[PDB]
């Protein structure tokens, strides 16, 4: 068939992003269904997922050669809303980048809306199906909760220094360490919650030094990756050049 | 030394307000850790200022005004301390508040001063009123000609009789001079109406515009600022035109209305005439001499700095980055094109903390060591390369190795935007070259985003993923040499954090080696001490109004109403 | 010549062998048809005249004129407005005129006989020549007295001429006025996203090919497909829009019930690589390798039909169109990272899609994909290759967005989707070669 | 009775006026046909001695040339003939001219302030969009929260980030969000600090008529900052809303802060719940919306508030109306944007000075309706129009003619025939209660008045003249249009000085003391606000004291942040 | 154009850009550019296009072919296909390199996009651009 190879590079940087375009990615907590609900804050834990239209059973649908052979989602297929899941991640190593998220995304998932922006990298899904996806980024390495944050709104963080125990800063305190994990009791834009959500220990500095898809120069310095520079300077190049003459 | 440690040292290890950063938040420029107090917004005073402000507001009115109580979650800003600004290159330190176009005096009347203004030739209306009338045009009939059209052109009558005019204290911002490569012209001009080119411009620049220009003649008008604010960009030529024509009327002895003052009219309102910029598309309508229209070569002319210090291009094309960044990004993208409270941050690392200025100076010192001096590079996509990527690899590492700079550019729009315009101005510097700094913008954007797993906001790098194909496309809509593309530009017309750093690199193109960018006509009108905004030092004037100390602002209506 | 075979939208193989040269807007008779045919057409709303003089909302955006109201049997009156039109829109009796009443009286679409549009500058008598029969019909079939004419008069053209446009009129087209184009050739790509699924009945395939035909043949009033980009335009056009080789059907349906965004890149490197279009070209230590191409223009156009493979399997899969904006940035980014070859459009198709993902998520601007088109500031800046994308995501839509086509386009949409060959393009394209 | 402008000619022409000795050596009788010429030049003029000095002062500050009335053609300064004053109409207000340019006068810049700064936006729309596609409840409650934080955010301060910039309170005071609506339950659970209150500001027809138009709909009316107004343009007003209501929506109901349901509430807010004041207009005097050209004459008559005030008196609406549209029109608009310097003051203060236009329609109006038997109740026919304008016309040339001070006041022949035309065409359009017979009477009255003196206007001021009459009742594509809909844009009118003004009040007088609005529930609900600050119920009244220096309510100045 | 180049007055209203000056021997070679633009502008060997020089080389006038106007919105792009061909021409003619293909671009079309027009370029027609009508049906009244 094909096998794609993803992405240029030899170092440890350039290996976790291709682990993250392919879904390689190690477990390394467990979040309850109800859990990760009620911090998305989009329905009540546990209930029915609402509906924005009627289920498709219900819906006469318009002749379609492309409809007729493109299956429906299980959340397309129930009339679910489009809702999401917003992440931020420090620069100080976290394990995911925004790009990285939303390949993650758009390689493994069917039916998604990823956008990627410096502070937030958000994905929009039927919400059953967003729910499946939610759970697969946070309770992977491509989330460490103390670098990372679930964070719908209020983003400032990423780039700013770490707090004192190693935590991105959150305006509005939706996850914090609490006796050596962290623990979040607010949903992602910040409404109080009825539940506090118990997200594992933090990874050590030397850790996400070594899970990080981010360059950084006292780690894996961007300048020491010759091969995705050389990539950069080609489809440059290329696109410079065609855009002149579309000639090989 | 980095060129931003003293910016870093006020801003992370000196106190401001009452924020603590003096003591217990106080950092070296290089950790990576800090504290978060959560002292809110009372650690600054002028946040205290505004909400003191709005709470008299909400009083006095009756209707709910500024709260900083109303943020979303009830959670004030200032969790975070609050921390300032030093205005790059010099030692004046603000508050981001005294920033913003609207609480700015200063950054208000820079564009106030650019739409009041347009260039209107003499030659062709000199050739109407020989040819028509057989009139005889000399020095003399010139001189009284520029008294009453001062006189007139704030609106004050000429012709008539028991007539209203606009009130000469509300319009002292508003007159006419000219300019010539006429020698004999300008010597022969009474001295109050010249901007004598020679005076104004070193002697290998004075030549450069004289050449372009040959013999011909120019009005540098510019009509009242309470006016322009009233009104629109389009109304200037429309008002200077009226009182040129009546002024030719008296001065000539015309009828007052034949068909030689149509001609004349003509010849004011459209074949003599240079706005700063045309009208652009529906969607976003606007006429004449409004940003949008505002080509970044024209931009780059009004700009100031290269007559007055053409030794240092690289401070050159930095006062160029600042006036063209406030006006394109604060006042156009953040105001005309969408508002509230808009895009003061996204524009102040062009002006603010000594960064975008470390980086560079860094590049053009790469690339003048490397290449045997400004200009002397060749333009080819072997200089491009090699000068963006030498110069993005360092900003880079800068913003690693100074967690401080990379909490104060702590968008990445505004940390794409600083790199590039260093790459983009390194290369422009280096090739004399704009489509050059063009193409490296571009690369930098790529090698960016490729390094960060990150660029800017969602919709950044629109015109960065078109770039590198159109820098060189000659298609319709994508074909244009860099001095002329502009605002509407159409893969420019949208985003914040590109604008006046493209001006930036249209500027380094041509700093310290030529008098102008793309108008000799502009460059020369703007070489004036009069106009209330000083277009050759933009930093010191934002700064100056940062401290609300700056005395220069233009069309208030405090004359003609109570205390 | 370079030769294609012309698939239906079902993967049919109608026409083999076809030089991609008469698939031009500039030879093939259907484009031809479409083309002129859409500029001559005009819908007609019987009963919204009716209800705005009833109610005298003279003008539309919240106006009410008292005092004015006048109650004419419009609707009612239908089969006697319809020949009254007819005979005055017509130059001579028998010629190519078209008037005919649709949805029982409430519409007419108007097809202005072609004389009208050849010897005029542009399309817009479509929309004059239909007000000026529609209210002088009205005058005369109800006796409305002179005093009264102005009132009948704006019920039918709106606030024109105090507008450039007909704001709160009853006679609308597909095609916005040519004041509001962006730049030379851009009155064909200003048809909203929405209109175009309305006209198609949300056949995904018809709508892209509509879309494409009028964007393409935009690309070539625009001055952009002369001399080294002719050939370009053409493989990118009927590959995109015209399903060339079945590659963007018969691509779908394999990859339809498992395949994401990533399923379509690779998909495409695959064909690409197995066609001779690219093959190895550097490789690194690592073992990545760089690909090149013997042939630009084929490489593009494989990644263009590639960039509507993946909007129709994930918009399909999300049975909603918001997601196109993502799909058209990283089908492109990551065949990029695959290859090292330029995407779709050399980083324009990407480009556009940062900024129309932008512009259909954030307060700025935009909206959902069903208001933009290739004339939107958002979304003109590929030669192409983004809208016909845009255009099928919406049809794909099973009641997700708010500004659906059921909103902005109910009477375009019932007027134009009544031309055959509006709204079935692809068989009519195949049909003419 | 005496003609309503004898005090007013009596102030002008016979009392004193700075030192230009009208009270004794060059006091007249107001049907003097002779007078004095006593060359007094411009010491006559305590405002010209002020303008003189201010000038030279400029000229020696800046060494640069700057006002000097000796620069004047043939150095003959004005000031040959006496320099009279102007009466407010309806006051005993006594200024200059110079008092009354646009320039000078701060009330007539935040009038046109007030209009470019504002937009209605409906609400209906975006609480859908949140209903669907989040499925959120929209409440009272939920609303009130909405309506404090945009109005703390509207001017320009943050919602939702943090270590922002943003507007200074102090300079954005007159920034704003009320709401209005048809729905009787919302208006009353709605704090009442945000409600424009339709039952508490319009007598109860006029109320049940706007009620009637809105149904259950539901708007905001939005007025961004003056001194952003000044510093950008009129397009610029519905893209500041749009931001602020888009941030708001985001907090005040818990979204992601940038989603694609945003994206639908920005196109809600721009684009599908709009209602600017006027729409772009043609490249060859290209401005976006919410400039002068692209308002529409029946919008202009729905702004001035005059009619829910004192409907018992419908002239004086058409007569506020006048005031307030030709001052925008003729001076700021035609005189201003599409010109300047000295501009058009005088050829707009015929409409609000010296009651002479004021003579003129009562007249008419008294005729009218006696001879038909009451305001609204003459058929709307081609011999009442015929009627109501000749006679009118014929009494206001003859008034010209009786008094010569009237006729020296309005000197051009263009503020005669903008005079009469308004008392012709009012009196026929509150005769008739159409907007159409209204402006066929305005044209038949210039027909006659050419005629009777053998001059009109200027010598492009019957462009629109000479085509009026034919074009009342066409329906060519660019000529037809109904009254209302008519504005500063409708072709024929695109030009000239002392038609557009004119033309707004005979669309008020199709309506006045008979209907609520001539074509917009919406803009007449939306300015229908005491803290707009230009007051639209009494333009005459802010003219004139801001014409004297003392009126208090400019918005937009920078003074808090420049020295003093 | 050969003006515009030599001068570097590119986009006009008084404009000159330093630096980008070039001199390119155009009116000399007018007979080859008609040929290449002749070849550029139709659609089919042989149809209803004519290139012809005119006085002394200093001007084309170019008909496109009907085709172009037939299947397109408005008339421009007897403007934009001109204006196209004469750049593919004269970069083909002069072997002019990529890094300089936007001066020669810009000396033809003018500022165009910037602005809506071709300001300050060197391909006009009698008729002015769709978008200054003044309403519905004004194109072809646009003829000063
Ligand atoms: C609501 C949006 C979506 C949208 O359409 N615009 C927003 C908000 C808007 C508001 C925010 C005002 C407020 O706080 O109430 C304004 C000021 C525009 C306005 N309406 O006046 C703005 N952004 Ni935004 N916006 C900014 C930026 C950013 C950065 C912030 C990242 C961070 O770590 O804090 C990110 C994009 C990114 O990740 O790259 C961003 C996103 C967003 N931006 C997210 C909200 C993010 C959040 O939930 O915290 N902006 C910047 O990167 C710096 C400049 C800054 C702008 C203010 C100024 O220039 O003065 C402001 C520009
Ligand atoms: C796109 C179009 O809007 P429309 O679709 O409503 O016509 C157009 N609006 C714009 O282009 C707006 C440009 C300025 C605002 C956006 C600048 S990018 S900076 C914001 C980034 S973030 O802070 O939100 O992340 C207009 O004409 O108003
Ligand atoms: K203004």
């Amino acid at each position: 068939a094909y096998k794609p190879q993803y992405y240029p590079g030899s170092t440890s940087v350039a290996k976790n992003r291709r682990k993250h375009m392919s879904d390689d990615v190690e477990k390394m907590r467990d979040i309850s269904d109800e859990d990760l609900t009620a911090l998305l804050g989009h329905r009540a834990p546990g209930s029915d997922y609402p509906s924005t239209h009627p289920p498709l059973s219900e819906i006469g649908e318009p002749a379609c050669s492309v409809r007729e052979v493109v299956e429906p989602t299980p959340g397309a297929a129930a009339g679910d809303r489009l809702r999401y899941v917003q992440w931020s991640d420090s620069m100080y190593n976290a394990p995911s980048v925004p790009y990285w998220r939303s390949y993650h995304a758009a390689i493994n998932f069917r039916g998604v809306d990823p956008g990627t922006l410096s502070g937030r990298q958000v994905n929009e899904m039927r919400e059953r199906d967003m729910e499946e996806y939610a759970k697969r980024q946070a309770e992977t390495e491509m989330t460490d909760w103390g670098l990372a944050g679930m964070r719908g709104c209020t983003v400032h963080g990423h780039s700013l220094r770490l707090q004192e125990d190693g935590v991105m800063f959150d305006m509005l305190d939706r996850r914090r360490l609490e006796g050596g994990v962290i623990v979040s009791d607010k949903d992602q834009v910040g409404v109080p919650i009825d539940r506090k959500v118990n997200l594992g220990k933090p990874m050590s500095e030397a850790e996400a030094a070594k899970r990080t898809t981010f360059y950084r120069v006292d780690n894996v310095a961007f300048r020491s990756d010759k091969e995705v520079i050389e990539h950069v300077q080609k489809v440059w190049e290329l696109r410079t050049k065609y855009g002149f003459v579309p000639k090989a | 030394e980095p060129r931003f440690k003293k910016s870093m040292e006020t801003k992370y290890a000196k106190e401001w307000g009452s924020n603590k950063v003096g003591s217990t938040a106080k950092a070296k420029i290089t950790d990576k850790k800090t504290k978060y107090l959560r002292l809110g917004y009372q650690q600054n005073p002028r946040k205290v200022e505004m909400a003191k402000c709005g709470a008299a507001i909400t009083k006095k009115r009756g209707l709910q005004a500024y709260d900083p109580k109303l943020h979303l979650a009830g959670i004030p800003m200032g969790q975070r301390q609050l921390t300032p600004y030093t205005i790059s290159g010099t030692d004046i330190v603000c508050d981001g508040d005294d920033l913003h176009f609207v609480n700015n005096a200063a950054m208000q009347q820079e564009w106030d001063d650019i739409r009041r203004t347009c260039v209107v030739g003499l030659d062709l209306a000199h050739e109407t009123l020989e040819k028509r009338l057989g009139k005889e045009v000399t020095p003399e009939t010139i001189n009284y000609y520029l008294e009453v059209l001062n006189h007139a052109m704030p609106g004050a009558a000429i012709v008539q009789e028991h007539m209203v005019e606009t009130h000469p204290a509300l319009v002292d911002d508003c007159y006419v001079k000219i300019f010539t490569g006429d020698e004999t012209l300008q010597d022969e001009v009474d001295k109050q109406f010249v901007i004598n080119i020679d005076n104004e411009f070193p002697a290998n620049q004075a030549k450069q515009i004289k050449a372009a220009v040959g013999k011909t003649s120019w009005q540098a008008v510019h009509i009242p600022t309470i006016v322009t604010r009233t009104e629109d960009g389009p109304g200037t030529s429309r008002w200077m035109a009226m009182q040129v024509g009546m002024t030719f009327i008296s001065a000539y002895h015309m009828c007052a209305g034949e068909a030689a003052v149509g001609e004349l009219a003509f010849t004011a309102k459209h074949a003599g005439l240079v706005e700063m910029g045309d009208m652009i598309p529906a969607r976003r309508a606007r006429g004449p001499n409004e940003p949008g229209g505002l080509s970044f070569g024209h931009m780059a002319d009004i700009v100031q700095t290269n007559r007055k210090g053409p030794e240092d291009p690289v401070n050159v094309v930095l006062q160029t980055a600042s006036a063209a960044t406030m006006l394109y990004d604060q006042i156009w993208l953040g105001g005309y094109m969408s508002g509230g409270v808009g895009f003061t941050m996204y524009a102040t690392p062009a002006y603010t903390n000594d960064i975008v200025d470390d980086f560079l100076y860094w590049g053009n010192d790469y690339a003048a060591k490397k290449y045997g001096g400004n200009g002397k590079a060749k333009a080819t996509i072997d200089t491009v390369k090699d000068i963006a990527t030498e110069t993005t690899l360092y900003g880079l590492e800068a913003y690693e190795k100074y967690p401080t700079t990379l909490e104060d550019h702590f968008g990445g729009s505004q940390r794409a935007t600083v790199i590039s315009i260093a790459a983009g101005g390194a290369t422009a510097l280096a090739t004399g070259h704009s489509q050059a700094g063009l193409s490296a913008w571009y690369l930098s954007m790529y090698l960016h985003k490729e390094a960060h797993g990150r660029l800017g906001f969602y919709g950044y790098d629109l015109q960065d993923q078109c770039g590198a194909t159109n820098v060189f496309s000659i298609a319709s809509d994508e074909g244009c040499i860099g001095e002329c593309r502009g605002a509407n530009y159409p893969n420019y017309a949208m985003n914040v954090g590109h604008q006046g750093g493209y001006t930036s690199v249209v500027a380094a193109a041509h700093a310290g080696k030529d008098a102008f960018c793309v108008n000799p006509l502009v460059k020369t009108c703007f070489a004036d001490e009069l106009i209330n905004f000083d277009f050759a030092d933009p930093r010191a004037a934002f700064g100056k109004a940062a401290l609300r100390e700056w005395d220069r602002c233009a069309g208030e209506r405090a004359f003609v109403i109570p205390a | 010549a370079d030769t294609i075979d012309l698939y239906s939208d079902r993967g049919a193989k109608l026409k083999s062998g076809v030089d991609i040269n008469d698939i031009s807007p500039m030879r093939n008779a259907a484009i031809k048809s479409i083309v002129t045919g859409i500029k001559r057409t005009a819908a007609v709303d019987l009963a919204g005249i009716e209800k705005t003089l009833a109610t005298s909302a003279i003008g539309g955006k919240g106006r009410k004129i008292p005092g004015r109201e006048m109650k004419l049997d419009i609707v009612k009156n239908a089969a006697a407005i319809q020949k009254a039109v007819n005979e005055l829109v017509q130059v001579d009796s028998g010629d190519d005129t078209v008037v005919k009443a649709l949805n029982g009286g409430k519409q007419l679409i108007v097809q202005v006989p072609s004389v009208r549009i050849d010897v005029a500058a542009e399309y817009v008598s479509s929309l004059t020549c239909t007000a000026s029969a529609v209210t002088q019909a009205l005058v005369s079939q109800f006796n409305i007295g002179m005093f009264d004419a102005p009132t009948i008069k704006s019920a039918v053209w709106g606030q024109y001429p105090q507008t450039l446009d007909m704001v709160g009129g009853n006679v609308k087209s597909i095609v916005d006025i040519p004041q509001k184009d962006e730049g030379f050739g851009y009155t064909l790509r200003n048809v909203m996203a929405n209109h175009l699924a309305a006209t198609c009945k949300k056949s995904a395939m018809n709508t892209a090919a509509l879309c494409s035909i009028l964007e393409n043949t935009g690309v070539f009033e625009m001055g952009d497909a002369i001399g080294n980009q002719t050939r370009h335009r053409l493989l990118a056009f009927s590959h995109q829009g015209l399903n060339a080789n079945n590659l963007v059907y018969g691509t779908t349906k394999a990859l339809g019930k498992t395949g994401t965004i990533g399923s379509a890149v690779h998909a495409c490197v695959e064909k690409a690589i197995a066609d001779k279009v690219i093959s190895a070209d550097k490789k690194f230590a690592s073992g990545y390798t760089t690909y090149k191409t013997n042939d630009v223009g084929k490489w593009n156009a494989y990644c263009a039909a590639g960039t509507l493979v993946a909007t129709l399997i994930n918009c399909g899969a999300q049975r909603a169109p918001q997601s196109v904006s993502a799909v058209l940035l990283y089908f492109n980014d990551l065949i990029e990272k695959e290859t090292s070859l330029p995407g779709c459009d050399f980083g324009k198709v990407q480009g556009a899609a940062v900024g129309f993902s932008f512009f259909s998520h954030s307060i700025y601007g935009g909206g959902g994909p069903g208001v933009f088109n290739g004339n939107h500031v958002v979304t003109r800046h590929s030669k192409g290759l983004a809208v016909p994308c845009v255009a099928a995501a919406v049809a794909l839509d099973a009641g997700v967005q708010i500004y659906s086509p059921e909103k902005t386009s109910g009477l375009v949409g019932d007027v134009f989707s009544s031309v055959d060959e509006f709204r079935e393009p692809i068989k009519a394209v195949a049909g003419a070669v």
